[PDB]
């Protein structure tokens, strides 16, 4: 379901 | 093995204008799991793509017919939005390359020849 | 209107194609978040879309380019990945119509 | 969108 690469 | 009009659309026009946006960075080439610390990018994304392969593979002749092509750039933007949280900035430049991808092929020449 | 060749092309060659398939039920209408049980599906999906609006859309000429009606396909797909788990069958399901958008618009007609 | 909430929604049903 994803870690992600971030925001913010 | 093929050069078409439309393949060379794909690398001179599309392609060209997507490398170059301010967005594309994130995309110009695979995604380093190890660099950005994604442990788990891998197991959830199986088909990694990014523009660089799209690139070199328009450059080699790898792609008989433009769809071929445009299924790598629809891997590489739904392997964004897959991986990626919903939040994540990422994202949001994936709709934005991706808006332009599809506005570049609606203008795509059909005569699919050569 | 005189509906451009595009958009006559996406109505008659995508469309058909989409709405019949055996993937496409799930998309047919709005997602019902109260119905799937998904509480969550408005706060993360801010424009939801659907075939079935598409569909009218074309068939009342809502769409003034060819580009604006592949988007709001593209919208529709693009939910299904951010929203679901990349696991859930209804990711594949996406993908799978979405290569036919794809493969299909290959051949769509130039504009003008 | 998708915009709201990260993670990754809740899902629709996985295989």
């Amino acid at each position: 379901k994803g870690l992600g690469k971030g925001g913010a | 093995g093929r050069v078409t009009n439309q393949l060379q659309y794909l690398h001179k026009v599309v392609m060209k204008a997507l490398w170059k946006h301010q967005f594309a960075w994130p995309f110009r080439q695979p995604v380093d799991a190890v660099k950005l610390g994604l442990p788990d990018y891998h197991k959830i994304i199986k088909q990694p793509m990014d523009m660089g392969t799209i690139k070199r593979r328009l450059e080699n002749n790898y792609y008989w017919a433009a769809s071929e092509c445009m299924q790598d750039f629809n891997t590489m933007f739904t392997n964004c939005y897959i991986y990626n949280k919903p939040t994540d900035d990422i994202v949001l430049m994936a709709q934005t390359l991706e808006k332009i991808f599809l506005q570049k092929v609606a203008s795509m020449p059909q005569e699919e020849q050569e």
